[PDB]
């Protein structure tokens, strides 16, 4: 509900080093290919970081309805960019319950 | 073993087939039927049907 | 044996490190690619080298 947005500009963006930072499976992009992110280049890059559950990862996509996509975080229909999601059991889970 | 689910080792086997141009050497377990000529039949010659 | 980030690189028309410098598949490739996890056989607490 209070997702952070970070503006990235005026720098050289190497996207191959992202695979070392987090243990994610797929670099799921929508308007661009994940392997062509080093040749072409953009004007501004925004990073939106938040935490959801596994039933709701499919809702972070252009043109979905539900709980996150309708009330918390909505993506535009003409959205270009990549969505990266990975499990966080070992750091963002407690036996008493996260609140 | 303490790494994430994306840093786990993975064993990959790639089965690279090539389509039939030469005589076929490897084929699946299909029982061959005796040949009949001069009749309208369905034929299965080395995988191609008609 | 590769890691989980490069399983998507075993595909026709892909680049990176495995598909560019180690194992490259043709663009007209026919066949099947089979991968499964091997944490119980290719992992050690001291590190597999
Ligand atoms: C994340 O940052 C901390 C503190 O700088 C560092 O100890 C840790 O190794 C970093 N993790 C990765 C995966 O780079």
């Amino acid at each position: 509900y209070a997702w952070n947005r970070k503006r990235i500009s005026n720098c050289v963006a190497d996207y191959s080093v992202i695979y070392n930072f987090a243990p994610f499976f797929a670099f799921k992009c929508y308007g661009v290919s994940p392997t062509k992110l080093n040749d072409l280049c953009f004007t501004n890059v925004y990073a939106d970081s938040f935490v959801i559950r596994g039933n709701e990862v499919s809702q972070i996509a252009p043109g979905q309805t539900g709980n996150i996509a309708d009330y918390n975080y909505k993506l535009p229909d003409d959205f270009t960019g990549c969505v990266i999601a990975w499990n966080s059991n070992k750091l963002d889970s407690k036996p008493s319950g996260n609140y | 073993p303490t790494y994430g689910v994306g840093h786990q080792p993975y064993r990959v086997v790639v089965l690279s087939f090539e389509l039939l141009h030469a005589p076929a050497t490897v084929c699946g377990p299909k029982k061959s039927t005796n040949l009949v000529k001069n009749k309208c039949v369905n034929f299965n010659f080395n995988g191609l049907t008609g």
